């Protein structure tokens, strides 16, 4: 069932059948752009959904906006039908050449005058549109670009419901958050006056608007008559007519001005039917309508507040505060009544990439019309053409800052691709638009019974934003709103059913949601009479086998991307599965790449989605390959050749290659993976290798969460990691006058500018140590030439040099923007982190010489010793299965079955009986191996070459120590675990500093370890050190080495020579002080007496 | 050097600014815009505070090394090193005096209590 | 600026309410230097923004 054509093979422990696979991983990033810009596929998909009206994004942006007009009614405009073009250049040119991937869009604008009669109509241009490349990224001036969802409440209706702590009554609070407008808040009270507060104002009975409108008393009271103390309230009210109530309601609004009924009459339908200045977004309208029940059978097309929903929402406010269940209105078929829920996902809507933009771009269009009717109303009546009308600055301006500066446009991490696959599948909840972090409060960063299936609960940011920042689900798709969705397969009459069907928080609440994990019979009939179930919100209780409706697809359906490929999930805990989630999104790209041994089936899947490995687009015979590039002829007689990009920066500073995994002279079938990119074996994600591990605590040396490591690692490159640096340098005009690069510098000696070339670069292929010269310029002349910063070393693998004489665009004010890339091999060594996939960090405690290890009893060392008084306290007892398996898998197993397949094997798998030495194996998540089938397998593994067997059905095994010669008192257990490396190198951390630059403006030494600079003393070291009683250490610490100049010099001198220090003198920061504190009259003296 | 029993904070008078500042300021120009100089008396000349390098007259006469505390006469600057320009001060001249802002508005009113 | 516009008008020569509008308007100057903000509304150059005044430091 390998749905790709040439994946390896690797048996499952697989015991129930899922019926749909993985949606495509991405495909949720590109719908929305796909139907914001609007392209066929996108029609043919909403078509197929069953949506009536076919409306693209700017097609409906910019139809929403015309006809705009003149006040005087003499002139119009309207433009519609936009249209895009082909692309300006290849994506990897337009990464290179610093350029941005986009394209034109034109806009067929008619231009008609009302009182003549004519109409000027042609094509426009309108700037160039950030396209979305095919892996859902922006380039932007060739630095790469995702842009987050976001969560926002959906513009609806909110009944809230606060009881009393006196009264001990229950307060109905009913609040109406619409797109943008007005705020109506109906509450009834314990003194009964249910009120209205129109933008924050006092509470003016509801009644007063309500006749304010001409609502007949009459039709109050009838209407009312079932209510009884807003009856009391009717008859408890004063003010009465619709002329005095209106005007009530201008003076409560606007007092001060004239008050007369034609304002109050036009200010009613400004403010609540005038769509310009008081709008919802259809998807607020759909949801009041179904929450009321009210206008379904129709389309939306009006997005406007109507009275009949103002008139039925105060009813059925006064129907709740009654008590009842269900209430029903004219018109609308019956429906419950009962409060609702700021954490439901049923309110919490998603706004993808699409109305994010459309939002710019409309905000653009609002600037754009506003001076073109202007221009119009101003501008001659006769000669005036739409060219000169339509200003093209503002929309671009938009859209190039949201890019820039907004605060949901952040640069992809790209450590290895499952963090991009992660990054490009985040769901923000913090921002512009949104909650702040003091202000939000802590119970929404806690779960939701309605988070099954959408959001997962495991995957989080470590950090104080948990909670605001969680992920898609394996199957989330978002609905043509912006409601997630989940897939079910509804059950008739007890039978399950293959078709499957989509459905939201509001329809799942209502129905009855089996259980994925509860057997079920091949027929499909149920073998048990009780099946447990989720209800309501809570809620879980066994029912009859014929009721329940819905059932699940498969038992993955509530894990993020990144969790559902840890082995053992349903074992570890809460907080180590997340910790181990958050640590696999930092692996480092290794040199050479291995596939794990035991990893879950959803590996190949995230990495052909992951965008960073070429597949064959047609089925055709491959000619010849290259290690740089590769041609595949096609069936049809048409050759392509495919550019795989070889050593270049990643965008956060490693490296990216391809390697083709493909013959000469084979049939390569369309969708097959053709090369691999970082991390990844054969098309399949592997960003760790396999170590034999042995858990017993060695000579402290692996003290509380410490490891050692065999020097076999660091001598066999099995942990090796390329890093590659990046610096430029620029020479830009100024008033005094231009620097030019040159070879020649004053005064330097041959020696130090041996390097550098005839240009005044460095050659290619030369080391460079720190401190070393690496671009050479002239400063009208001065000498201010970039060198290596404090801490790099490596080779020079190219130089990229931008000359404004080739006709190549540079930033306003350079002439010559140089850069050069330096890449160094870093071998891993002490001081670095490794963790495996339970969430078990670590550091490089000492790496002991390769004989001085623990060895097999066949002479086999091992690689790496784990802690065990870390196992039972963290409780990840997963990882300790997970080594099991992964030595039963290595050393192959052959269960017997000459008398039967014992009962512990019933339900393996009938081709997983027999395995081959390193063979591989995949346990999904929640459906994997009991422990039953690993004692069983543990009892069969094939024995070693020597004809005997080294470990014990338990899995532990006799060791050798190496240092005494001995064999330890008792066995230890042994196994091939999965290790990644994390990006926390040590080389990066450490740095020194004695004497170096100071600043010029604090007169203190510089901060930061690239600038050489010194660390910082905190108040807490002065606590500290008052605390000792240590006086003339803090004095030192205070003057002479942090601000006395004269002090540091001489200091320094007597140290160079055998003088004693000389005392401190008086600090920078003191003389400022005092040089300040005379400048405000304030005499400031010594009395040195 | 580094001996203070005490600190005492005065209240100064108009003779004392006199005798703290060197020079009088008399116009608001700052760095000149187009040689990146200091204008004559401006809120930046050198024959206000110091030069702007060290060992450096304002007209070159003095520029060698070899000069400390000698006044030039051709450009009226000192010649001492550039840190000399962060430990002087400068006074400006008032054609009709002032109060002092935190005085009349502070609260207590020192000058309502005393008057 | 204040201060050398109120030496050149009392060298032109004017009545007295022009100088003492001067006066307050250096009297001002004077007040806002030593601190802004202080009292009244603070002076600001930049989008509407508060300057840090001397007292600030
Ligand atoms: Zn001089």
């Amino acid at each position: 069932n390998n749905s790709v054509p040439g994946a390896p093979n690797r048996v499952s422990f697989a015991k129930l059948r899922e019926p749909l696979e993985v949606p495509g991983l991405l495909d949720v990033q590109t719908d929305s752009f796909e139907w914001l810009i609007g392209s066929p596929r996108w029609r043919e998909s909403a078509a197929e959904r069953g949506d009536v009206n076919p409306v693209g994004g700017l097609e409906e942006v910019l139809y929403e906006l015309s006809p705009i007009e003149d006040f005087s009614g003499s002139m119009s405009l309207s433009f519609s039908d936009p249209r895009f073009d082909d692309v300006k250049a290849p994506v990897d040119e337009c990464k290179d050449k610093d350029m941005t991937y986009a394209a034109p869009l034109f806009v067929t604008a008619e231009f008609i005058n009302n009182n003549t009669g004519e109409i000027k109509s042609q094509t426009v241009f309108m700037g160039d549109f950030p396209m979305m490349t095919e892996k859902g990224t922006f380039i932007i001036n060739g630095t790469e670009r995702v842009v987050v969802s976001q969560l926002v409440r959906s513009p609806g209706v909110y009944f809230d419901e606060t009881i009393d702590k006196s009264t001990d009554k229950t307060l109905h609070s009913v609040k109406v958050i619409p797109s943008r407008g007005a705020w109506l808040e109906f509450d009834v009270d314990k003194r009964d006056t249910v009120g209205v507060r129109i933008d924050r104002k006092r509470r003016q009975p509801v009644t007063v608007l309500l006749k304010a409108l001409g609502w007949t008393s009459e039709q109050i009271v009838e209407r009312f008559g079932f209510s009884e103390i807003m009856r009391s309230t009717l008859e408890k009210d004063n003010t009465v007519g619709t002329d005095e109530a209106l005007l009530d309601i201008y003076r409560k609004l606007r007092p001060g001005e004239p008050p007369t009924k034609e304002s109050a009459q036009t200010l009613l339908e400004n403010l609540f039917f005038k769509e310009k200045r008081y709008d919802l977004a259809r998807v607020g309208r759909y949801k009041v309508n179904k929450k009321l029940g009210l206008h379904v059978g129709e389309p939306i097309t009006s997005s406007t507040l109507t009275e009949e929903d103002v008139v039925a929402t105060i009813e059925y406010l006064v129907r709740l505060h009654e008590g009842q269940t269900t209430m029903t209105v004219p018109g609308g078929v019956e429906v419950p009544v009962e409060t609702d829920d700021i954490d439901h996902f049923g309110n919490r809507r998603l706004r993808t990439v699409g109305e994010l933009i459309q939002n710019q771009i409309r905000v653009g269009m609002s600037r754009m019309e506003r001076v073109v009717r202007e221009r119009m109303t101003t501008q001659d009546v006769e000669a005036i053409t739409p060219q000169t009308l339509i200003n093209i600055r503002p929309v671009v301006a938009a859209i190039k800052e949201f890019f820039g500066t907004s605060q949901l446009s952040q640069f992809m991490d790209q450590n290895n691709p499952l963090s991009g696959l992660t990054h490009k599948r985040r769901l923000s909840a913090l921002g512009p638009g949104g909650l702040s972090r003091e202000r939000a409060g802590l119970e929404v960063r806690d779960v939701h019974p309605s988070h099954y299936g959408r959001m997962c609960p495991i995957e989080t940011p470590e950090g104080p934003n948990i909670g605001l920042i969680g992920s898609l689900s394996v199957y989330a798709r978002v609905n043509p709103f912006g409601f997630i969705e989940t897939p079910y397969r509804k059950v008739v009459d007890g039978v399950v059913s293959d078709e499957i069907v989509y459905l939201t928080a509001d329809e799942e609440d209502r129905h009855v949601v089996a259980q994925a994990n509860s057997p079920i019979d091949a027929d499909g009939r149920f073998v048990e009479p009780r099946v447990l179930v989720r209800r309501k919100a809570g809620e879980v209780e066994y029912v009859p086998s014929s009721e329940v409706d819905y059932m699940d697809v498969s038992p993955r359906q509530m894990v993020s991307v990144a969790t559902a490929m840890i082995p053992f999930l349903e074992h570890d805990d809460a907080n180590r599965a997340l910790m181990g989630a958050n640590m696999q999104r930092q692996a480092v790209p290794l040199v050479r790449s291995e596939a794990p041994l035991v990893g879950t089936g959803m590996e190949l899947r995230a990495a052909i989605d992951a965008g960073d490995v070429v597949v064959a687009e047609e089925s055709g015979v491959i000619e010849e390959v290259s290690a740089d590039y590769i041609t595949v002829m096609h069936d049809n007689g048409t050759r392509r050749t495919y550019r795989m990009r070889k050593f270049a920066r990643s965008n956060h500073g490693t490296c990216a290659n391809q390697c083709p995994i493909v013959d000469a002279g084979d049939r390569v079938e369309a969708g097959q993976v053709i090369a691999d990119g970082p991390c990844t074996d054969d098309g399949e994600m592997a960003l760790g290798k396999n170590l034999l591990v042995a858990i017993m605590p060695w000579e402290g040396h692996n003290y509380e969460d410490a490891i050692i490591l065999s020097n076999r690692l660091v001598e066999e490159d099995v942990l090796t990691s390329i890093h590659i640096e990046e610096h430029e340098i620029d020479a830009r005009d100024t008033k005094l006058g231009a620097e030019e690069i040159t070879r020649d510098i004053p005064n330097i000696s041959d020696e130090v500018l041996a390097d550098l070339d005839e240009r005044g670069i460095v050659r290619i292929g030369a080391e460079v140590r720190d401190g070393d010269i690496l671009v050479g310029k002239v400063t009208p002349v001065r000498d201010t030439s970039l060198k290596v910063p404090h801490g790099e070393s490596g080779k020079v693998i190219g130089i990229r040099v931008f000359s404004r004489e080739d006709e190549d665009e540079l930033p306003a004010g350079v002439n010559e923007l140089v850069r050069v890339y330096v890449a160094q091999k870093r071998k891993i060594s002490d001081g670095d982190k490794l963790a495996g996939r339970h969430g078990n960090k670590g550091v490089i405690g000492k790496i002991l010489p390769v004989e001085d290890m623990p060895f097999l009893a066949d002479g086999t060392p091992v690689d790496i010793i784990l802690n065990t008084h870390g196992v039972p306290r963290r409780m990840n007892i997963g990882q300790i299965l997970e080594t099991h398996l992964g030595w039963c898998a290595h050393s192959g197993w052959k269960v017997d079955a000459a008398k039967g397949v014992p009962d512990w094997a019933a339900r393996l798998p009938d081709e997983l009986l027999e395995a081959q030495p390193n063979a591989i194996v995949s346990t999904p998540v929640f459906d994997g191996a009991q422990e039953a089938e690993l004692q069983g397998l543990l009892s069969c593994t094939l024995p070693n070459r020597d004809g005997d067997v080294l470990v014990d059905a338990d899995g532990k095994a006799m060791l050798f120590d190496g240092r005494s010669g001995e064999p330890f008192p008792y066995p230890v257990t042994v196994g091939y675990m999965y290790i990644m490396k994390l990006h926390h190198l040590v080389d990066d951390k450490i740095h020194a500093r004695s004497t170096g630059p100071y600043s010029m403006i604090t007169q203190q030494p510089l901060g930061g370890k690239a600038q050489f600079g010194g660390q910082r003393f905190g108040e807490m070291e002065c606590w500290a050190m008052q605390a000792y009683g240590a006086a003339y250490t803090l004095q030192e610490l205070l003057t002479i080495k942090s601000d006395d100049t004269v002090g540091r010099v001489k200091v320094y001198e007597a140290i160079v020579k055998g003088e004693n220090i000389p005392e401190p003198g008086i600090p920078e920061s003191f003389k400022v002080l005092l040089k300040e504190l005379q400048s405000l009259c304030l005499n400031v003296e010594v009395l040195s007496s | 050097v580094n001996f203070f029993d005490e600190l005492r904070i005065g209240l100064a008078t108009a003779e004392d600014i006199r005798q703290w500042s060197y020079g009088e300021v008399k116009k608001p120009e700052t760095i000149n815009y187009r040689t990146l100089k200091p204008e004559k008396d401006g809120l930046f000349c050198e024959k206000i505070f110091g030069p702007t390098r060290d060992w450096e007259c304002y007209c070159g006469k003095y520029k060698r090394v070899r000069f400390k505390g000698i006044i030039c006469e051709r450009c009226g600057v000192e010649v001492t090193r550039a840190k000399v320009r962060r430990e002087r001060m400068g006074h400006i001249e008032l054609a009709a005096p002032v109060t002092h802002i935190w005085y009349f508005k502070g609260v207590p009113s020192r000058l309502g209590y005393l008057l | 600026n204040r201060n050398n516009r109120l030496k050149r008008l009392i060298d032109l020569g004017a009545p007295e309410i022009i100088v003492n509008n001067e006066k307050r308007m250096l009297q001002e100057s004077v007040d806002a230097l030593f601190d802004n903000g202080r009292r009244g509304r603070p002076v600001t150059g930049p989008g509407n923004r508060p300057l840090k005044s001397l007292s600030d430091l």
